RNA sequence: GCUAGUUGGUGGGGUAAUGGCCCACCAAGGCGACGACGGGUAGCCGGUCUGAGAGGAUGGCCGGCCACAGGGGCACUGAG
RNA sequence: GAGGAAGAAGCCCUUCGGGGUGUAAACUCCUGAACCCGGGACGAAACCCCCGACGAGGGGACUGACGGUACCGGGGUAAUAGCGCCGGCCAACUCCGUGCCAGCAGCCGCGGUAAUACGGAGGGCGCGAGCGUUACCCGGAUUCACUGGGCGUAAAGGGCGUGUAGGCGGCCUGGGGCGUCCCAUGUGAAAGACCACGGCUCAACCGUGGGGGAGCGUGGGAUACGCUCAGGCUAGACGG
RNA sequence: UUCA
């Protein structure tokens, strides 16, 4: 554009629309689960994910990933949200941190343990 | 009514002073209308006491009031000899 | 003498009837670090070969770097392609900052301090004969001189 | 926390001697002597050709691992180095020869830089008179580094300093055996050091 | 210094008040091409003495009224509407620039 | 319209040397006058001079190149390898003495218009003097 | 497209002081695409972070200025 | 910390000969973080009091929260290591268990009975009082292109005119100097940032000193270019 | 019919 163009309009700053919402952008945000169902992912994979519709304290009811080999999530679960998508689960955006409120830790993990809340076992 | 006082800098128990010309209702830290000396009294270093008569002989002559210590200070670095 | 850096060897693919039928390519710098630099783009049915090859080919496309203090006598921007590079003198104890392609070039063609950077097309293919351009079209002072005195 | 652990493995690693050892690193065993391939299960397989990113970390892991810095440390040095004037390259080995740790192993008053880091810590070393116990503290042109008197007749010291009787020193230090003092004369240029690392590639790693 | 500017009388309509038009010259902060701005200033003009088409010098005065912070200086240059033309014509546009139009 | 003469100028100057004239015409101007004795003097060309085109007055310019090369493609290498307009109608370009630019670390040149005359990014420094930045030549 | 204290004038009132700051009365003016008006957002700065630079993003702590003291409005006392 | 086996046991891998972990451990010998005992601060020298003049000078006395802390001396025990990662990008590979399940996943993608990608293990790579994760900012992104982009077929020429504002504008002279350029000069708080010395045993953190510029104000100067005013010209334009 |  001629530079009298530039003059009369300018150049337009672009803007990045955020990938969670879960207000104040805020790392985390605390949430109570609705439902606790199971999803198929899409092409090529196959399986039964563990998702959980969460009533987030932000005002939003978003769906979150369960990750680890399994859980103990109900329904009034209160739980915190990460917020991490998950590939082939269109619409998961978050994920549930493991090991706050009443989703437990892992379970007999024993590598990367940080990630699933699970508390380092000693030995003999 | 303006003063010749001293005004913090330095560390935690690290105490460095800057003899300054204030306004007395200002902050202490705060913006001063000039800096004419400096004050160790830990005297870390054999420099720990500079003062420039020429300039506090300016500000005292202007109605300037030095506080007890700067006032100590200042004489110590022969502000108000005359003899 | 000769050192040689190989810059990339990729598998392209032609089709035929029943099946993809193969072959190798890959680009092969050459330079005695000394001021002489070569380029060869190798292409045969196995890797070895191409390496040869590119070798062979890099020997006989050999460019005059005029060196001064390791570093270039002035910038040049070469567009090759959709593929652009930038060369900017640098004083010493700068290094090579550049990229793998043009790095490997300008440090076989004996520089130590340079600053460069790719724009556009980074296809290394591109770039790597943009450089080659570059340092190519590199001028001197006494070269000035000849060419405005008369 | 300095590493600690297994040492005669990261020279295997680094396929060069790094003598961390010292005394053994020079009898016929600091394993790099009949099993210079680098350590673990797979150590004697064919390597492969490493990565450009490869090559610059596994030499910036060499230099560094020769003075027993951390990462930590180590990057902060080579930072204070890209500011100042000159060279950024040779002053950042400058720099780190300049460590007290260092110096001691340069005077031999210690067979080690690991061991020389203790008798820093310990307090059995001194500059210019006063005790210093800073493994990090950087030791300036003109400084004198002398051994605690309540140490000279430490059974380590007489031990080490004895078979420095007769050995030469850094073309920038000075020894002086028998009052067992040094003095750092000069930082060293590049062609004072030694080391099996090009300077240039570790600049390169901290480029990226 | 109190500032003194320069500019036209567009307007005297007001009661002892003249409205100059003051035009500035300058390279854009990013583009750099010399753009022209201006802007309108209400002078004190006592003995209703300058008029329309006058090029005359403002001066930065103490306030006389709600938003009339200058006196006219002096005349630089009289009449001349070519500018008052402009600044008219402009004006006129606007009146195309809502929900009808305005030829051309 | 011309719009802007100096460019005209620079690139009559850039196509010429492009299809090796001998020489070439310019409409003439004092201002593009001045620029030439910079060119000349500094041996980017071989010289100018008026003529009288059809009545009209023109600027001869006599263009120079290298000597004839090896292989295929045996043209000359230009002794103007780049000729740029920097400042322009509608987006002038003005520096100050310690805002002229160093043209190929000296090889090439950088012609200033100051209110104390046409020079070169040297000649500028020298007096001490900045001014609109016409072009750059190397 | 906006505007009636709205823009300007005379006189007054008020204040340490200029001023539609307020008031009488006279004039029709004033502002707007070089956006007025309306809506949204936000204390501003020294500086901080990033970037080769130009830029981009930012004010926590510290220093300067401003604003506020449950939400509005108001004066009194005083050099303030 | 130095020494310490052609290299225990255990665990892992095995072609089954052996290879790993690994000088690592065990041990031997040194040094002694923690602890224990002593000593024990600087920060505080004024106000005031006496002399002298309630001055200048000169004496005198009081006052320490931190703190019995900092530091100093003596004695003195081998004395916490985790966390992430190992398909490519990207440093680091094997066994087993799993069977498109359970699960991983920043992007590309892994799992359908021979998975270096899942879970465990051995080994390995990074950092290490931290490692990882999430969130947000700049970067790479010349991917809003002033420096530094584009629009025939990739996203992009307005369906075409007429023409308002605006932007831009041929060749000579002469005024004026608005833009522009030059010299002086005021301003550019302190911190911060850069540099040089210093003070805490180093550093972090501090002081002290030095250098700096844009911006704007003022005074003076220049006039090539842009601007403006005044003349002129005929190659652009229009007319006959 | 789906995934390679
Ligand atoms: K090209
Ligand atoms: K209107
Ligand atoms: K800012
Ligand atoms: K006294
Ligand atoms: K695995
Ligand atoms: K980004
Ligand atoms: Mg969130
Ligand atoms: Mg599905
Ligand atoms: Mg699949
Ligand atoms: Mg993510
Ligand atoms: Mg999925
Ligand atoms: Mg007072
Ligand atoms: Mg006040
Ligand atoms: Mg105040
Ligand atoms: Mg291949
Ligand atoms: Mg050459
Ligand atoms: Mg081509
Ligand atoms: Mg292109
Ligand atoms: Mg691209
Ligand atoms: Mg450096
Ligand atoms: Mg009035
Ligand atoms: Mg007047
Ligand atoms: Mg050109
Ligand atoms: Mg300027
Ligand atoms: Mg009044
Ligand atoms: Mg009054
Ligand atoms: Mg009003
Ligand atoms: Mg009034
Ligand atoms: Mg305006
Ligand atoms: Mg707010
Ligand atoms: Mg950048
Ligand atoms: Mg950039
Ligand atoms: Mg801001
Ligand atoms: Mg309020
Ligand atoms: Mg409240
Ligand atoms: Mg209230
Ligand atoms: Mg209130
Ligand atoms: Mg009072
Ligand atoms: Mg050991
Ligand atoms: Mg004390
Ligand atoms: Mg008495
Ligand atoms: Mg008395
Ligand atoms: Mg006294
Ligand atoms: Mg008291
Ligand atoms: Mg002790
Ligand atoms: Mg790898
Ligand atoms: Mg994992
Ligand atoms: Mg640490
Ligand atoms: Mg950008
Ligand atoms: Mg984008
Ligand atoms: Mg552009
Ligand atoms: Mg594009
Ligand atoms: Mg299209
Ligand atoms: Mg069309
Ligand atoms: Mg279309
Ligand atoms: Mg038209
Ligand atoms: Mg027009
Ligand atoms: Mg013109
Ligand atoms: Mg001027
Ligand atoms: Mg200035
Ligand atoms: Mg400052
Ligand atoms: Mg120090
Ligand atoms: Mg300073
Ligand atoms: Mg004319
Ligand atoms: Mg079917
Ligand atoms: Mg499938
Ligand atoms: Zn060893």
């Amino acid at each position: 554009p001629t530079i009298n163009q530039l003059v009369r309009k300018g150049r337009e700053k672009v803007r990045k629309k955020s990938k969670v919402p879960a207000l104040k952008g805020a790392p985390f945000r605390r949430g109570v689960c609705t439902v606790v169902r199971t999803v198929t992912p899409k092409k090529p994979n196959s399986a039964l994910r563990k998702v959980a519709k969460v009533r987030l304290t932000s005002g939003y009811e978003v769906t979150a990933y369960i990750p680890g080999e399994g859980h103990n999530l109900q329904e009034h679960s209160v739980v915190l949200i990460r917020g991490g998508r998950v590939k082939d689960l269109p619409g998961v955006r978050y994920h549930i941190v493991r090991g706050v409120y009443d989703a437990a830790g892992v379970k007999d993990r024993k590598k990367s343990r940080s990630k699933y809340g699970t508390k380092k076992p000693k030995e003999a | 009514m303006v003063k010749i006082r001293l005004a913090r800098f330095g560390s935690k128990h690290n105490p460095h002073y800057r003899i300054v010309v204030t306004d007395a209702r200002r902050k202490r830290d705060g913006k001063y209308i000039e800096k004419i000396g400096y004050y160790d009294p830990r005297k870390t270093t054999p420099d720990w006491l500079k003062v420039d008569v020429e300039r506090a002989r300016y500000w005292l002559s202007v109605g300037a009031q030095p506080t007890d210590t700067a006032r100590r200070l200042l004489r110590q670095a022969g502000v108000f000899r005359q003899e | 003498d000769f050192e040689e850096k190989m810059i990339l060897i990729r598998r392209t693919a032609r089709m035929q009837a029943g099946g993809r039928r193969f072959r190798f390519g890959a680009l092969v710098v050459v330079g005695d670090r000394q001021g002489r630099v070569g380029l060869g783009f190798g292409k045969a049915p196995e890797v070895p070969l191409a390496v040869q090859k590119a070798g062979y080919y890099a020997r006989r496309n050999m460019v005059e770097v005029p060196l001064q203090n390791g570093t270039i006598p002035h910038e040049i921007e070469v567009e090759f392609g959709a593929s652009k590079i930038v060369l900017k003198p640098a004083a010493p104890g700068t290094g090579v900052i550049a990229g793998a392609v043009p790095r490997a070039i300008l440090e076989l063609a004996g520089v130590t301090d340079i600053l460069t950077k790719e724009l556009g097309s980074r296809n290394p293919i591109n770039i790597a004969y943009a450089t080659m351009e570059a340092l190519r079209q590199l001028r001197t002072k006494a070269d000035v001189e000849r060419l405005r005195k008369g | 926390g300095r590493y600690i652990g297994p040492v005669c493995r990261l020279c295997r690693r680094e396929g060069v001697k790094l003598y961390l050892k010292g005394e053994r690193c020079y009898s016929p065993k600091c394993a790099m002597e009949r099993r210079p391939y680098p350590p673990g299960q797979h150590g004697q397989k064919r390597a492969r050709r490493p990565s450009d990113y490869a090559v610059r970390l596994r030499e910036k892991q060499k230099l560094r691992r020769i003075y027993g810095i951390s990462e930590r440390q180590f990057r902060n040095l080579f930072e204070e180095a890209s500011k100042k004037k000159g060279v950024t390259g040779s002053v950042f080995l400058g720099l780190l020869e300049s460590r007290l740790d260092n110096v001691v192993y340069r005077l031999g008053f210690a067979v080690s830089r690991r061991q020389a880091r203790q008798l820093v810590r310990h307090g059995h070393i001194t500059v210019n008179g006063r005790r210093v116990d800073l493994p990090s503290y950087r030791v300036r042109p003109g400084d004198e580094i002398a051994v605690a008197e309540k140490s000279r007749n430490l059974e380590l010291i007489r031990q080490n300093l004895e078979a420095m009787k007769g050995r030469k020193v850094g073309p920038w230090l000075s020894l002086d055996v028998e009052g067992m003092k040094g003095k750092f004369l000069r930082l060293p240029d590049r062609e004072d050091l030694a080391l099996p690392v090009n300077e240039q590639l570790v600049i390169e790693f901290y480029s990226r | 210094p109190k500032k003194v500017l320069t500019g036209v009388v567009v307007s005297d309509k007001m009661q002892k008040t003249v409205t100059v038009l003051v035009e500035r010259q300058f390279p854009h902060p990013l583009y750099g091409k010399v753009i022209k701005r201006s802007k309108k200033y209400l002078a004190h003009d006592p003995e209703e003495k300058y008029k329309l088409g006058d090029v005359v010098e403002i001066i930065e005065s103490r306030p006389i009224s709600k938003r009339k912070r200058f006196r006219v200086l002096r005349l630089v240059e009289s009449g001349r509407m070519d500018l008052v033309e402009k600044y008219l014509i402009r004006r006129q546009n606007y009146q195309s620039l809502s929900k009808r139009g305005g030829k051309a | 319209m011309l719009t802007d003469p100096i460019a005209d100028m620079l690139t009559r100057i850039r196509n010429a040397t492009r299809v090796y004239k001998e020489s070439t015409d310019v409409p003439a101007s004092r201002f593009k006058e001045e620029i030439l004795r910079i060119l000349a003097r500094e041996g980017f060309i071989k010289g100018y001079e008026r003529v009288d085109v059809d009545g009209k007055p023109y600027l001869r310019v006599y263009l120079k190149y290298g000597p004839r090369r090896q292989g295929p493609d045996p043209r000359p290498e230009q002794v103007i390898h780049h000729i740029r307009r920097i400042s322009k109608p509608g987006r002038r370009v003005y520096v100050g003495v310690k805002e002229i630019p160093r043209v190929r670390r000296g090889l090439g040149i950088a012609i200033l218009s100051t209110s104390k005359g046409v020079l070169t990014d040297r000649e500028a420094r020298k007096l001490g003097v900045g001014g609109e930045l016409i072009c750059e030549v190397w």
